[PDB]
């Protein structure tokens, strides 16, 4: 749950699109 | 759709700052490369330059904040879309072998600015690892990322 919420955080600030 | 709210702008600034480590308001190919290398990738200069060229409206060779947001507007989709989930899998799978390991997950999360405790890592891997091999494959990853 907490790790997943952190993954979502990375997605919503565009870091997956950048990397 | 994403909105330009104070909160969202702040999130985008956090992402920009991850790359712009000298705080000069521009992201260079060097800075892109440093981040990618921290994730187990080693893109060519050509690949890095191509990313800049996508939004480099003034042709100065670097990405500024407006250009970065233009990229985000163009690229960013739902967190549970197929293409965002596949791209997320590729990022966590540092070596491209088709499985995310605990070591990979830990490494990628900290280098992207969301450090996990070892307990958070083990918990995520355990719960997502349905086939019991200790690692997370793409199908397991999809399940983890979509399950509500
Ligand atoms: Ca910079
Ligand atoms: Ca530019
Ligand atoms: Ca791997
Ligand atoms: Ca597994
Ligand atoms: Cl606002
Ligand atoms: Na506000």
């Amino acid at each position: 749950n907490k790790a997943l919420k952190k993954i979502r955080k990375l997605q919503k600030r565009g870091l997956i699109q950048m990397t | 759709a994403y909105q330009l709210t104070e909160e969202q702008i702040a999130e985008f600034k956090e992402a920009f700052s991850l790359f712009d480590k000298d705080g000069d308001g521009t992201i260079t190919t060097k800075e892109l490369g440093t981040v990618m290398r921290s994730l187990g990738q080693n893109p060519t200069e050509a690949e890095l330059q191509d990313m800049i060229n996508e939004v480099d409206a003034d042709g100065n060779g670097t990405i500024d904040f407006p250009e970065f947001l233009t990229m985000m507007a163009r690229k960013m989709k739902d967190t549970d879309s197929e293409e965002e989930i596949r791209e997320a899998f590729r990022v966590f799978d540092k070596d491209g072998n088709g499985y995310i390991s605990a070591a990979e997950l830990r490494h990628v999360m900290t280098n992207l600015g969301e450090k996990l405790t070892d307990e958070e890592v083990d918990e995520m891997i355990r719960e997502a690892d349905i086939d019991g091999d200790g690692q997370v494959n793409y199908e397991e990853f999809v399940q983890m990322m979509t399950a509500k």
